[PDB]
RNA sequence: AUCCGUAACUUCGGGAUAAGGAUUGGCUCUAAGGGCUGGCAGCCGACUUAGAACUGGUGCGGACCAGGGGAAUCCGACUGU
RNA sequence: CGCCGUUCCGAAGGGACGGGCGAUGGCCUCCGUUGCCCUCAGCCGAUCGAAAGGGAGUCGGGUUCAGAUCCCCGAAUCCGGAGUGGCGGAGAUGGGCGCCGCGAGGCGUCCAGUGCGGUAACGCGACCGAUCCCGGAGAAGCCGGCGGGAGCCCCGGGGAGAGUUCUCUUUUCUUUGUGAAGGGCAGGGCGCCCUGGAAUGGGUUCGCCCCGAGAGAGGGGCCCGUGCCUUGGAAAGCGUCGCGGUUCCGGCGGCGUCCGGUGAGCUCUCGCUGGCCCUUGAAAAUCCGGGGGAGAGGGUGUAAAUCUCGCGCCGGGCCGUA
């Protein structure tokens, strides 16, 4: 059964801290606790160890990532920027 | 019922003061002081989460008085690296060395073709 | 303490230079031959009464023997 | 096609001889009732000959060239096939699967491979087979 | 404690034990909830829940333990010091 | 007077396997010692800092007016030392050829031998090896759930003693052992192995969670076993009845120290799995494994070097303790 209408995972905070802040932290709370698919083994086991550290329980691999998401948009863009600059560097 | 007292002057419940009950031939419960729980070695691969097999799980200074058979395994790296990772290293060593020969011949060939 | 299973190795243990005495204990079900060596108290548990008497008469001479009651 | 054949050099992947080099003496791809899986009888080098240089005498060299061999039956999954093939003729009347009943035959099987390996080693043929794999 | 019931407002999490009622003893039974062995048979069982009759001068959470409640205004968000 | 400073403006090592030289010794055979030279060396910070952190190894019974894990009885263990440090075992007693004998075996040569078993996990009582290098242990938070083992409690019975018995109560109460270390076996755990190839997906927990990067199903290996048995060990202790003595005796005897059940029970502990962190929850001493192969050992033996194996030999000083 659906137990909450909108609070979702930030229902742990009860009435405290304000609706807007609770709404804001909800998006991060979901993401930092999701299990991402591992690129190295494919099993959905990638999980946050600390802030910025993501570990896979299957292949045991650890990856430096975003604070609340496996990879940040800023980093993803830079990887394509560095890939592009590499080619022109050696044509 | 009978209530127990420490047999030593350490009156605190620290990690070096743990005990267990024991009924003696005199028909009374006393405290016996347990030894700390030992740990089997971890693999040198730094990857496999499990501990090694064929090795006594004892405190580090107790390893001095154990024969060698108890502290290792009858295999290369035995007692230091898990079999699973030794398999990977034998292949990895052999397969990378083979790759070197292949590139060496191609590099030599292009030199001849050059 | 060590438990000895065979008579042969009990006799030998009694012949060690560091064996001090042999204690002969009789129970309702067995006769225990205990010899005090330097480190261990070796015991031979005998379930046959007849074998016990044969052993008691063949211990090496000079080993102090004590019967326990 | 099938390549696990006699004379094929393999690396042992498991057991007391993990990482050693052997040569297939007889291959059984289908198996038997005793060993349902596929296996091969191999004769390998427990202890490789030691590096010798021109700065050592004849005696020191002879001492350093002795090989300790072994004979085993292996599940295929514990062997790593290699492109190298080494053709030492190993007497199959002594080196066979039957040596595993009584140790007296195994001593002959191991002694046989010791002599045959040592005679080939000195000739400078199959250098790779007699160098320990550094792993 | 059990059963029922529960408003304004609300940041939809609450408010909430909101508010407001009924019940509660003893005794004698009934029903359901399991394991072991060899849709059945036998042997073992551990406390529960629910219902019914009878019963006492309506007493029964019998001592002990154990929130009064509601409508509002001011200030400070809260927890903390 | 001094302060700052703790690796920072420092020629910060007094050590060593081994090799070469001399000088001395003694179980003068040959091994030791000592002095010099060659060679090799990161640690890089003296020293202090915890009677709750790390830190090998002792338990049971008795005993005092007052001390006992310290005294006594018994049974263990750690560390260090002895090479005149002893014995055993391992290394280690194989093969080919030629005679001799019928053979069982004996001689003569030439070769081998730093152990062995399992497909594997790994196993076996040892099972060479230095500088050097890599790794492990020490060495890791808080909370939740669940499971195993104990101690205690509870329930149904046998005992022994006691209480109530006007009536009732096959009744109520008390009590009903086995240490450390060793061996064996339960039980728990495994992110250990082998066969094999799975969708009509299956397995599975309270929750989860797991699988072609190998699930189910078989068969194995390993870790902890504080649980039970066994040696300890019934000799002891206790319960009880009866006799003794100096009678202030570790006095002596008889019997007993028995069998089951049950639990989200409580306490401790072992383990599996999860959740929280813009919090990630010591270091060092100390001990161990591995990689490497510099060396060493003997020429078939009274075999040698060597051994983390089993026994044996010697010792553990100082301070606190009512
Ligand atoms: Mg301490
Ligand atoms: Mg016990
Ligand atoms: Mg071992
Ligand atoms: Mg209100
Ligand atoms: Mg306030
Ligand atoms: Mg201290
Ligand atoms: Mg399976
Ligand atoms: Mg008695
Ligand atoms: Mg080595
Ligand atoms: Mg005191
Ligand atoms: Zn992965
Ligand atoms: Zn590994």
């Amino acid at each position: 059964a659906k137990r909450t209408k909108k609070v979702g995972i930030v229902g742990k905070y009860g009435t405290r801290y304000g609706a807007s802040l609770r709404k804001m932290v909800k998006k991060i709370e979901i993401s930092q606790h999701a299990k991402y698919t591992c690129s190295f083994c494919g099993k959905t086991k990638m999980k946050r160890r600390a802030v910025g550290i993501w570990h896979c329980g299957s292949c045991m691999k650890t990856v430096a990532g975003g604070a609340w998401t496996y990879n940040t948009t800023s980093a993803v863009t830079v990887k394509s920027a560095i890939r592009r600059l590499k080619e022109l560097k050696d044509q | 019922v009978q209530r127990l007292t420490y047999r030593r002057r350490l009156s605190y419940n620290t990690a070096s003061n743990k005990t267990r009950l024991s009924r003696t031939p005199g028909n009374r419960i006393v405290y016996l002081y347990t030894k700390k729980v030992g740990k089997a070695p971890k693999s040198a691969c730094g990857v496999c989460p499990g501990r090694l097999r064929g090795v006594r799980a004892v405190r580090p200074k107790v390893l001095m008085r154990l024969s060698k058979t108890k502290k290792h395994v009858s295999r290369a790296y035995g007692g230091s690296m898990c079999a699973k990772c030794v398999r990977d290293r034998i292949k990895r060593a052999f397969l990378i060395e083979e790759q070197k020969i292949v590139v060496k011949v191609l590099k030599a060939q292009a030199q001849s073709q050059k | 303490p060590r438990k000895i299973e065979e008579i042969k190795d009990f006799l030998l243990t009694a012949r060690r230079k560091d064996a001090k005495s042999v204690k002969i204990k009789k129970n309702k079900d067995n006769v225990k031959f205990k010899v005090r060596c330097s480190r261990y108290l070796y015991t031979l548990v005998i379930t046959d009464k007849e074998k016990a008497e044969k052993l008691k008469q063949s211990l090496p001479p000079g080993l102090a023997v004590k019967e326990l009651k | 096609g099938k390549f696990m054949k006699p004379g094929k050099v393999v690396l042992v992947l498991a057991g007391r001889y993990s990482g050693r080099k052997a040569v297939i003496v007889k291959n059984i791809d289908d198996g038997t009732s005793d060993r349902p899986y596929s296996h091969a009888l191999v004769a390998g080098i427990d202890r490789y000959p030691r590096k010798v240089t021109a700065a050592m005498g004849k005696k020191k060299i002879a001492k350093r060239s002795k090989i300790k061999s072994f004979v085993k039956v292996y599940n295929y999954n514990h062997l790593m096939p290699t492109r190298y093939s080494v053709d030492i003729p190993l007497d199959k009347t002594v080196v066979n699967k039957d040596v595993f009943r009584d140790p007296a035959l195994k001593r002959k099987a191991r002694r046989e491979a010791k002599v045959k390996f040592e005679e080939r080693y000195k000739t400078g043929k199959n250098k790779w087979f007699f160098q320990k794999l550094r792993f």
